[PDB]
């Protein structure tokens, strides 16, 4: 009895038992996170109501036409834009305005709408389920490590069956870990703490245990702890033993009583399991406004289009 | 089942058939129990899952709906009349040392609007205007504060605590549990003397079809159904308005059972390992499991529909024809004056 | 029976303080104020130069300084999208205040008597249980 | 005017002629925009707690 991975390479040699613990292999990484949500944070504010603002741009302007029957229509549109907005610029002063009453009918919609908008942005800042792990090992972080510009170099146990499975499955990632392999898992934990190792592949049972046992548990597994290789923990049995059937029946007895929860509670507790949370993000440099800058430069192209089209209209 | 005819403990259903050799093997979500292994050969566990309870999803609280309006059922028009009051008292401050405009100007300094007038010539009236401006700013600060009051921090905590809930340990009439017939959990609860805290209730509300246990939760009759996670989480993630507790009640797996002394198992279980080696199990998951047709548990609650703001725009539309009638009245007033 | 421990240090107040977040994008977007000022000046150049800089500063700062809309309406359109840009700037400012004043604290408490930091004690945990006591 | 510069002003104000104090409004760097937003943020904090 140690902690043996049930595999084909041992079943041909020794006899297994019924697995008492389902276990599996994953990758432990130390992550630093934040609240990184790009410029589509306004996806709750659907633009279908935004054009609902824009026709309210026009119709009262038509009523302004009768106020013009008592300076123009095309001048007041940015006035109404600033009335949507928080305006500061000097504007028109209409003479025979009953539209000044229509500003009270507007009942400032900046004051309503913008405050509700930043309230929901505060809601999204409260509730942003940010992740940074790369699930899906067919991603280039395990396929094309030199395509990025850190050289990704991973490590594992050299005299381990897991790296034999890895050399048996993918084609070459064991040779990719041929640059460095860690003997001694605490050395791998400290190397990942010091940023030397990029990622550590190991059995996710002891990885989950040591991650819950760590104090500042930024050192977590990939995703929700879902393994990619899954197996159980069996017992090495001398082949053609009559007792082992009675042993496995006794294992089903130990599954029948429910004491193994208490035996896990010998060690399962103290965990910061507790992980879908949000940490503060000082000065967080998100550069989502670069996307807004892409809208800006696109508008600069539109302005150039209007300049040349006006120039040809000067030709007409 | 112990048959009362000559005290015969016979395995009911298909397990008795393969016990009698009507079939060689069985593929199923095969629950592994001690009493089965005394008669049945078992392979390695093909699936890994756990016991969970499925319940109905809670109704969401608020969106753009019959909606939380501005909070001023009280102090709305009364502070509106105080706008008229502060307008006329400042008019009195200009009366003995600009009357109707002063009303609308006081409306604008409530609404942060640039309408027409400026500061009065008496500086005490400007001082009262500044304290009125601080009043309007604490008004809009409290407005943002009450939006912050009702959009976050609260939800009805209506979940179970796990398997140690006394709403199941000491069950009342307001809690119904199915634990469908001829299932392994029934033998499991018969083995537990601590589950004699009513097991008979669970016998009184035993069901036959699992889909009926789904529907009775959808019909809100059944309060909870106990089942394996591999079915429950998948059907909850594909058909919405049903959520699980998330807590694993019992550790379990699904092997494949055959009759005694069929020697293929040595290659069968290894083939289960072999299908594990290429990830053919993950091919089964990619062909069936990963299509999750529901949202997550995260209610993020930060979502917004923007359909019900047009009720404000209807007030704008009523103000349009009110301004038209006021234009007619002012035309008549120009005819008089 | 209870366990007494030390109180955790408070996190932040007015101290060595969380300033405005713009270690990056502060002066660079300041230079873009100069950029949008001069490109609108170019829009008025071929169809109000230094004032246009300060006016663009004011429409960043929501200030009423001097100038009005240019005679080309496309420049006013760019000014309106700049105003939306400044409003989403200040909305994100309020949002990052909301980012760091609430929702977070270091969870550094015990779970009760079933903590394995006492059930499986390490060197980093010292317990007194004073002499000749009933415990 | 300086009260409304502390505040969110809307009223028509003076227009100084030889102002370098218009630069001092940029030195003011709107303190409504800083202070009021931080104030209602802490009112949101007190509404939370």
């Amino acid at each position: 009895v140690g902690s043996l991975t049930i595999n084909e390479e041992r079943s041909e040699v020794v006899d297994f038992s019924v697995p008492f613990i389902e276990t599996g292999i994953s990758v432990m990484v130390s992550r630093s996170n934040g609240t990184v949500s790009p410029s589509a944070f306004l996806e709750p504010f659907s633009a279908c109501v935004w054009v609902m603002m824009f026709v309210m741009l026009l119709i009262v302007s038509a009523v302004a036409v009768f106020v013009f029957e008592y300076v123009t229509i095309g001048k007041a549109i940015w006035l109404l834009w600033g009335l949507v907005f928080n305006n500061s610029v000097p504007v028109q002063n209409p003479k025979g305005t009953t539209s000044k009453i229509m500003v009270s009918v507007w009942a400032f919609f900046a004051v309503i709408f913008l405050a509700s908008y930043t309230a929901n942005l505060a809601a999204f800042m409260i509730q942003e389920e940010y992740v940074d792990q790369v699930s899906g090992l067919s991603d280039k972080k395990f396929q094309r490590p030199n395509d990025f510009s850190p050289p990704f170099r991973f490590g594992t146990v050299p005299n381990g069956s897991t790296e034999r499975n890895i050399r048996n499955n993918y084609a070459e990632m064991h040779a990719y870990m041929g640059k460095f392999n860690q003997r001694g898992v605490d050395d791998a934990l400290l190397s990942l703490k010091t940023g030397k190792l990029d990622a550590f592949i190991y059995d996710a049972a002891v990885l989950n245990y040591m991650a819950g046992r760590d104090e500042g548990c930024k050192l977590v597994t990939i995703g929700s702890g879902k393994v990619f290789a899954s197996t159980g923990y069996g017992i090495a049995i001398q082949k053609d033993s009559g007792w082992k059937r009675q042993v496995d029946l006794a294992i089903l007895q130990l599954f029948g009583d429910g004491e193994m929860e208490e035996l896990e509670a010998l060690w399962l507790t103290g965990i910061c399991h507790n992980e879908k949370n949000e940490v503060m993000s000082s000065q967080l440099d998100i550069d989502n406004m670069a996307g807004v800058f892409y809208m800006l430069g696109a508008a600069m192209a539109l302005s150039l289009i209007t300049f040349i089209s006006e120039h040809l209209f000067y030709w007409q | 089942e112990r048959v009362q005819n000559s005290n015969k403990k016979e395995w009911n259903g298909m397990m008795g058939e393969l016990l009698s050799g009507q079939a060689d093997m069985i593929v199923a979500p095969l629950t592994i129990n001690n009493e089965r292994a005394q008669y049945i050969e078992f392979s390695k566990p093909f699936k890994y899952q756990g016991l969970t309870i499925l319940v109905k999803k809670e109704i969401p609280r608020s969106t753009l709906d019959s909606f939380m309006q501005p909070f001023q059922s009280t102090l709305w028009l009364l502070v509106g009349l105080s706008v008229h009051v502060v307008a006329v008292m400042l008019y009195l401050l200009d009366r003995f040392s600009t009357l109707s405009s002063a009303m609308w100007f006081s409306w604008g300094v409530l609404l942060n609007s640039g309408i027409g007038e400026g500061a009065p010539r008496s500086f005490s009236a400007r001082i009262l205007g500044m304290v009125w401006a601080g009043f309007a700013m604490i008004i809009v600060a409290s407005y943002t504060a009450n939006l912050a009051a009702f959009l976050v921090l609260d939800r009805p905590e209506e979940r179970i605590t796990g398997i140690n809930d006394p709403r199941l340990r000491n069950p009342s009439d307001k809690f119904i549990y199915a634990t469908v017939k001829q299932s392994s959990v029934d033998i499991y609860f018969r083995r537990q003397v601590e589950l004699s805290t009513m097991y008979r209730h669970m016998e009184k509300h035993n069901y036959e079809s699992a889909a009926e246990a789904i529907q009775a939760v959808r019909d809100n009759k059944l309060h909870a159904f106990i089942w394996d996670s591999a079915v429950l989480e998948f059907e909850a993630s594909q058909k919405c308005d049903l959520v699980t507790t998330g807590e694993l009640f019992f550790r379990s797996g699904f092997g494949i059972g055959m009759r005694k002394d069929s020697p293929w198992k040595q290659q069968v279980s290894l083939s289960i390992l072999k299908s594990h080696e290429n990830g053919f199990m993950e091919d089964l998951d990619k062909t069936w499991v990963r299509y999750q047709e529901c949202d997550s548990r995260s209610n993020a609650p930060a979502t917004l529909t923007c359909e019900n703001m047009a009720g404000v725009f209807m007030l704008v539309a009523g103000g349009i024809v009110a301004g038209i009638f006021l234009i007619f009245i002012e035309i008549a007033y120009k005819s008089r004056a």
